[PDB]
């Protein structure tokens, strides 16, 4: 307990502790600066901080896996998840060493009161489904609860519409790849415009028309670099150049047929995976199409789900597959590079949202936001249960925590009380970082719930107790459900370390 | 000195910046500020870089009153939002097509180097260069269809644009035969004259001696019958694109061009291909079957200029008129150091006229936006009653650290100055700012001192966004 | 890197352009005589010609 | 050796104790903190004074010397509320920083704050109050007063009133009816470790770590047959068998000669134990040791003595009992003989050393405080701070005005500076206001500590003065609320604010002028 059980406490808690600044809506960002490379990252989730600081406690890089978990599911506030489980291990090394008390016996205690906390979550569930008119437009503020918790803050009323009309148009998608963002360096996030299509990064030819109306978009994986490449182990045999110098001429005419392939298609518009010869790419200028390349991988398959379309690599047959059009293609400059503007798809596949800042760093840091807050919306889709958060829900599951310690009584209600005890301090360390009294705040928002008002909660701007139905600040069941029950069974593992085993290093 | 032993010598704040090596990890983001100066503004860079640590003496005063950052943070967001209005009032209306106008509202951005004396004969250059590349519906205008071309020797007043497609590479100058070309063809090849060579493996069998030389003799015939339907088409001016990466050249392509009478030129950037044939308005040819006369264009003659050893090709007039027209002007100086200092002083001019014609507004600068906002501020900021008032009335007494650093780098006094600004921009008017050459306080407009809203604008924007991520930063962790 | 601010820069360049400029100009006039470099690389070429001899000789202070 | 000059000498050189100072900061007021400082030697001082601190520290920059050598008249001239005062000694050099950087030459920025430090003196005299114009009864209730934010001001500030009475009763037995007098050097104040800090008594006299040798007697007799004073006697020739001191010879050149040696020292026992049993002194106190066989004779003519005392304590006990130390036991008599009202030995600890103590219950020149408490670091801290409550009655007594404390000063006098810079213009209308902008940080800082709004406070305390001239409204150190002065009993004495703050500005005048450093070794 003592020897055995060391600096997994204090040292899992100085790690919480350089977090504790990140944690809520008023906290700020670390700056994280590698010590190779000479580069830097500015980032708020806890997903990377973990990740990139050496941990010398091996209980310090479980916290880094159970924060995975929560970065694909939730991705948002995961600060709180670690720094949850770090006040379950300072109230261990009381009734562990002080009270004297066997581990199990205290994580017992914790998983009785985990299935409480399950319960409490349930029954305080809002149910919002059926109609989407009052729904979506609920969206809006539900959205703004989770969606900045950064010092961008400032652009929370305008990506409120843009994030809300990015699901109207997927109308109903749940996969993420289905949405489009583009990181535009210089202006102000107030800038980001919305439209219904995509916009390239890339550039048309050297003659290809600026404007073109009424197109149809086809793409393809094939390779135009060159001649032809064949099978491997080839060879030429001639008796002299007459016959060789024919044989890379005619190529260049046997891929022509390829693009009158092409021409038979009646497409305005032809994409390439690879580069392409200026040979093949004069070609495209003759029947007046434009022309794509430099796209690695995920180049063709991002405009595949705007365009609809479908990869075609033999081009034999102007019937089946695919065919996409598009109302407006012209290429729009915005800011340095030229980029390309697709407007007028064929149907609401998909969708693009672009993003305009002046630091780079807003740019990768803001695209979490936005993605994870697409996928709360795909969640209050499916799961329709809602919950309210703020400090809020803590003192909830105090009340059921402390409601089974009454039934249990026994030794185990000290372990219940101080799973009860830390669900107190984590709306003490929310409130921290915004600079307000903590004994003020918390009992006037602990004893309004004892007295039947669950509607109440932490207001960190004006410093008192307000609404969180009025502020607008909602969280839904499954982001409440997947942090708390990962929390609770994250120490749980931490608790049932009686040794440390320190291997050499290589 | 940079590792390799690069000498630069500028007082640009962006160049410093580039190569200056920072062991300070939040510093290091002051790199990116400069970053996005030159892509917005890009113009006195040298005025705008001090916006980079102005706020840090505000910043560091507000740190003993025990104020949370994000509440510094957002006072400094609603104090540029009204700088902005404030800066659109004392506007001045300017017509988007002008000649005296761009001249003297460019002329200070054209004096910052010694190399201003020079700058009377810089100022029809860049303003012509606007006026044949532009458009009256206020487009982006992209600086990249004007291409600075640098050569060594001569002196800045021999400096000209010329109206026409000019060259930078010489030709092979082996043969040199022909010594002018007029009223003939100038073509572009994408392709290279080269024996054929498939990237595959190649096995010529040959079963007799005379079939070596009978290859030799293919060889010789298949590229003269590509120059055979050049010589048909009366091309006498081929383009070739960078000779160096598979194909090159053989050394029998020049006795063919040469008896033909047709100028050959290798080693082209193919973004260099893109600038030429936006101006000169040629189709590129990729290969001799697509070749043909329709893609080929025209030119009235082609000089080429030969200066302190140096030469150069000219192209003068252009046969099919199109609607993206380029332009360029060839910088002559000693040596490369006064090329770098006209390099960035003509960077900055096209920046200015950009920036008038996205937006036609213009205020007087040179110490009044400085003191002109900082009163309208903290007289509101009094008003405010709380941290807001405390917050703004420290960061307008920031906005005079600019003129009193201009004083105390130009000598003066910085009160004997301020106190002369304090006065007279109390009331107020327009066009009240520090006189360097005059020592004291005069008309600006006289003086040539001056600036586009739109560049004061997204000056005290990047400022305001520079204070928001050093804010922004809470702790400084050590990451693997 | 090392960076020096003040009077230190401009006095070190000044010196360092003095020093190298007092070996040229024993040349100066018809009275002038031509000196001899050494390369350390075998090679030598004696001339009064500041071209070839600033070009040939190596410059310490980067303001040279 | 190093280079240094331009503003690399004539910033850093003013920033290095800026940083310095700013350490000290913290202990500004009864809410500051203490401070540990390891000496050389290996012992470790803690105390939050300015003073102590910065005497035994060791710092590198030459401008250290600067502040300790301010701090060596401070004592010898005011030495009142060194905690409050050494934090307002290096306020003047902070605000002469960004007169630099406003291109006022350094000469300037020094003249500058004489010529405002006299107009500011004026001011104060305005709301500066007379005690000396009442009796002496309601000048006793004055010091109550007074000693109450004046003497506490360190720790053991929990309870003040068993100190309340001990310096108050100290400066009554020596002073003048008519409040013109002080005496600091006849008042010493020797503590000890144990009991409690409660205990703490006023006992008049001189406390002997030495007690009565040869064990065979009562520890101490209260009473006297004689009266008189107890008759207290010391001898400044040492106590030994008289033998010459000067190199010589013995002849023995017969048993005989051998015998009278015998019987030499046993004729001179009975002779010194005689001349004082006739004198019938009881207390005689010997300098350096005694005789082993008079040892006894002592205690068989009941005749106290002590041994190894040192000089210092000897001149405090011959002023007190108004007697005269015997220099020469041919010159003993009954007229030097002194007046002792009480002695007795404390029990102190179980054993230990039993420490001698001389009391004199009725009017003594000597003045001594009875200290005792647990804590053996706070024995020399709450000394020195009592010990400054000496010169807090000696401002009191030289100067009869006294001005109402709490930081109300520093904000009187900035209103008028204010107005006095307008006055002359040109560039001293900066440089004067400089001179009151330093003095407003003083109340901005005391309001740091407490945790109260530096501004708020200070805005309050200027719009309140402005309608009503009265200077009792002043910053609240220990969170009273309501920030009168006058129902708090906050005063402060007039000429401890004034030299304070006028010898500190006459000092910054040559740091300012300070360019090139040059450092020699020793």
């Amino acid at each position: 307990a003592e020897n055995a059980r060391l600096s997994a406490f204090v040292g899992a808690i100085a790690v919480g502790d350089l977090v504790k600044s990140t944690l809520g809506p008023k906290g700020m960002d670390k700056l994280l600066q590698s010590a190779s490379s000479n580069t830097c990252m500015v980032t708020n989730d806890g997903a990377t901080i973990l990740k990139s600081i050496p941990l010398d406690n091996p209980a310090a890089k479980v916290l880094v896996n159970i924060s995975k978990v929560q970065d694909d599911e939730v991705g948002d506030g995961t600060t709180s998840v670690t720094v949850l489980s770090a006040e379950l291990l300072r109230e261990a090394e009381k009734l562990i060493d002080q009270s004297k008390i066997h581990p199990q016996t205290i994580i017992e205690g914790y998983r009785l009161a985990s299935a409480a906390a399950l319960d409490a979550l349930t029954k305080a569930a809002v149910d919002n489904s059926h109609d989407k008119t009052m729904f979506r437009e609920d969206l809006i503020h539900i959205a703004k609860t989770t969606l900045s918790s950064k010092i961008l803050s400032q652009d929370k009323d305008h990506f409120a519409e843009l994030a809300t009309n990015a699901i109207l148009r997927l109308k109903g998608s749940t996969n993420l790849e289905h949405i489009q963002i583009i990181k535009i360096l210089g202006g102000k996030l107030s800038d980001s415009f919305l439209d219904e299509g995509f916009i390239l990064a890339k550039k048309f030819g050297n003659n290809q028309p600026k404007r073109i109306e009424n197109a149809k978009i086809l793409i393809a994986n094939t390779t135009l670099d060159t001649d032809k490449v064949k099978i491997f182990g080839t060879k030429f045999k001639v008796d002299s150049t007459a016959k060789l110098a024919q044989l890379e001429k005619a190529e260049r005419e046997k891929m022509k047929n390829k693009i009158a392939k092409i021409s038979k298609f009646g497409i305005n518009t032809f994409i390439n995976r690879q580069l392409i010869y200026d040979y093949p790419e004069q070609l495209f200028t003759d029947l007046g199409i434009n022309s794509i390349e430099h796209a690695d991988f995920e180049g063709v398959e991002r405009l595949a789900l705007v365009t609809g379309g479908e990869v075609v690599s033999t081009f034999d047959e102007p019937s089946k597959c695919k065919l996409g059009e598009c109302d407006v293609i012209e290429e729009i400059m915005l800011g340095e590079q030229p980029f390309l503007k697709f407007s007028g798809c064929k149907a609401g596949e998909a969708c693009t949202i672009v993003l305009r800042g002046a630091t780079d760093q807003t740019l990768d840091e803001a695209e979490r936001s936005l993605h994870d807050a697409l996928s709360v919306l795909s969640q209050t889709t499916k799961e329709t249960r809602t919950v309210l958060g703020g400090g809020c829900a803590e003192m909830v599951m105090s009340k059921a925590v402390d409601t089974e310690a009454q039934n249990i009584d026994g030794k185990k209600s000290l372990a219940v009380e101080a799973f009860a005890r830390a669900l107190r301090q984590l709306p003490t360390i929310l409130a921290d970082n915004a600079g307000f009294d903590s004994s003020e705040l918390v009992s006037k928002l602990r004893s309004s719930i004892y007295n039947g008002i669950s509607t109440s909660g932490l207001d960190l701007n004006n410093g008192t107790i307000a609404d969180m139905r009025q502020l607008g600040i909602v969280e839904s069941y499954k982001l409440k459900r997947a942090v708390v029950s990962s929390a609770s069974e994250a120490a749980e593992v931490l608790l049932r370390v009686d040794n440390i085993i320190r291997a050499r290093p290589r | 000195k940079t590792s390799r032993g690069e000498i630069i010598i500028s007082n640009d704040g962006h160049t410093i910046l580039k190569q200056m090596a920072i062991l300070h990890p939040v510093a290091r983001m002051l790199v990116e500020v400069s970053a996005a100066q030159d892509s917005e503004a890009g113009d006195g860079t040298t005025s705008v870089v001090i916006l980079t640590g102005a706020l840090l003496g505000a910043a560091e005063r507000l740190l003993n009153k025990g104020i949370h950052p994000t509440i510094i943070a957002d006072s400094f967001q609603s104090a540029a939002k009204r700088s902005v209005d404030i800066l659109l009032e004392m506007c001045h209306k300017v017509s988007l097509s002008d000649r005296e106008q761009l001249v003297r509202a460019a002329s200070t951005s054209l004096s910052s180097k010694i190399v201003s004396q020079y700058s009377s004969f810089l100022a029809p250059l860049a303003v012509d260069s606007v006026l044949k590349i532009s458009d009256e519906n206020s487009k982006n205008v992209d600086l990249n269809d004007i291409r600075l071309v640098k050569k060594v020797g001569g002196t800045i007043d021999d400096t000209e644009m010329i109206d026409g497609v000019v060259l930078t590479q010489t030709a092979i100058k082996s043969a040199g035969g022909p010594t002018r070309k007029e009223k003939a063809k100038i073509g572009l090849i994408q392709f290279q004259i080269s024996p054929p060579k498939p990237d595959t493996e190649n096995n010529i069998i040959v079963n007799d001696y005379r079939q070596m030389d009978k290859i030799l003799k293919e060889e010789r015939a298949y590229l003269l019958n590509i120059c055979k339907k050049i010589k048909k088409a009366k091309c006498n001016v081929l383009l070739i694109q960078k000779s160096i990466l598979r194909d090159a050249v053989n050394d029998l392509a020049l006795h063919f061009l040469s008896k033909l009478n047709i100028m050959v030129v290798k080693d082209i950037e193919r973004e260099e291909i893109e600038f030429l044939s936006k101006g000169l308005g040629c189709k590129p040819i990729a290969d001799i079957e697509l070749f043909t006369e329709d893609r080929l264009g025209s030119a009235d003659l082609v000089e080429e200029i030969d200066s302190d050893g140096s030469k150069i090709v000219r192209v003068t007039g252009i046969r099919n008129n199109n609607a993206r027209p380029t332009v360029s002007v060839v910088i002559r100086g000693a040596n490369n150091m006064i090329i770098d200092e006209t390099e960035r002083s003509l960077h900055d001019a096209l920046c200015v006229i950009r920036c008038l014609v996205k937006e036609r507004g213009l205020i007087a600068g040179g110490g009044a936006p400085e003191i002109e906002i900082s009163r309208r501020l903290s007289k509101e900021a009094r008003s405010m009653e709380g941290v807001q008032a405390f917050i703004w009335q420290e960061f307008a007494s920031a906005l005079e650290v600019i003129p009193t650093t201009l004083a105390e780098n130009a000598g003066l006094n910085s009160i004997k100055v301020v106190t002369e600004l304090r006065s007279k921009h109390e009331n107020g008017e327009l066009n009240d700012g520090i006189s360097v050459r005059r020592s004291g306080t005069t008309n600006t407009y006289e003086e040539h001192i001056l600036q586009p809203v739109l560049v004061s604008t997204s000056a005290i924007t990047l400022a305001s966004e520079c204070v928001k991520s050093i804010l922004r930063i809470d702790d400084i962790a050590f990451s693997r | 890197g090392e960076k020096i601010s003040g009077d230190d820069i401009r006095n070190q360049n000044v010196l360092a352009t003095m020093a190298v400029a007092n070996v040229v100009k024993s040349s100066l006039g018809p009275v002038g005589l031509d000196k001899m470099l050494v390369d350390d690389i075998g090679d030598f070429t004696v001339t009064n010609d500041g071209a070839t001899i600033l070009s040939l000789l190596d410059v310490q202070h980067p303001a040279g | 050796k190093k280079r240094q000059h331009g503003l690399e000498a004539k910033k850093s050189h003013i920033l290095a104790a800026r940083s310095v100072a700013s350490i000290i900061k913290t202990s500004l007021g009864p809410r500051g903190l203490d401070k540990i400082l390891i000496s050389p030697d290996g012992e470790i001082t803690i105390t939050n004074d300015g003073a102590t601190i910065l005497s035994q520290m060791e710092l590198d920059n030459e401008i250290a010397k600067l502040l300790v050598q301010l701090s060596k008249s401070q004592d010898d001239e005011i030495g009142d509320g060194t905690t409050g005062v050494v934090v307002l000694a290096s306020a003047l050099l902070d605000q002469a920083l960004e007169l630099i950087q406003k291109g006022i030459h350094p000469i300037k920025i020094a003249n500058g704050f004489d010529e405002a430090a006299k107009l500011a003196i004026s001011k104060l005299e305005e709301t500066c109050d007379d005690i000396s114009a009442s009796n002496d009864e309601l000048f006793r209730d004055f010091l109550l007063r007074a000693a109450k934010t004046s003497l506490g001001s360190k720790i053991v500030s929990k309870d003040h009133d068993r100190f309340a009475e001990m310096a108050v009763e100290a400066v009554i037995n020596v002073m003048d009816k008519d409040r013109k007098d002080v005496d600091f050097d006849l008042i010493k104040m020797q503590g000890r470790v144990g009991g409690s800090i409660s205990d703490s008594k006023l006992i008049n006299g001189v406390i002997l770590d030495k007690d009565f040798s040869h064990p065979q007697m009562p520890k101490c007799v209260l009473p006297k047959e004689g009266s008189d004073g107890v008759k207290l006697a010391i001898l400044t020739c040492p106590f030994e068998p008289p033998k010459p001191k000067t190199k010589h010879k013995l002849d023995i050149s017969s048993v005989e000669e051998y015998q009278k040696l015998q019987t030499y020292e046993q004729d001179k026992f009975k002779e010194m134990i005689d001349d004082v049993k006739k004198a019938g002194a009881d207390v005689v106190i010997c300098q350096w040791g005694f005789d082993d066989e008079a040892n006894h004779l002592l205690l068989q003519n009941d005749l106290p003595a002590v041994r190894w005392v040192g000089g210092q304590e000897l001149e405090h006990i011959a002023i007190s009992t108004n007697g005269r130390i015997v220099p020469r036991f041919q010159d003993l008599s009954k007229d030097k003989l002194g007046t002792c009202s009480r002695i007795y030995e404390q029990e102190f600890g179980t054993t230990k050393d039993r420490m001698l103590i001389i009391e004199q219950s009725k009017e003594t020149k000597t003045v001594t405080c009875f200290v005792r408490g647990s804590n053996k670091m706070i024995v020399d801290e709450a000394e020195r701070a009592l010990h400054d409550s000496l010169c807090v009655v000696r401002n009191l007594v030289k100067d009869s005005r006294v001005v109402y404390g709490g930081g109300a000063a520093e904000v009187t006098m900035s209103l008028a500076v204010s107005e006095e810079a307008d006055k002359q213009r040109g560039i001293d209308q900066y440089a004067f206001r400089g001179f009151a902008q330093a003095l407003d940080t003083i109340p901005m800082t005391l309001a740091e500590n407490s945790g109260l709004d530096p501004i708020g406070t200070l805005s309050t305390l200027k719009s309140k003065q402005l309608k009503e001239k009265i200077s009792n409204i002043g910053v609240d150190c220990l969170g009273y609320g309501s920030n009168d002065m006058k129902e708090l009993f906050v005063v402060d004495p007039f000429i401890g604010k004034k030299q304070q703050i006028l010898l500190a500005t006459q000092l910054c005048r040559m740091i300012l002028k300070i360019d090139n450093v040059i450092i020699s070794g020793k």
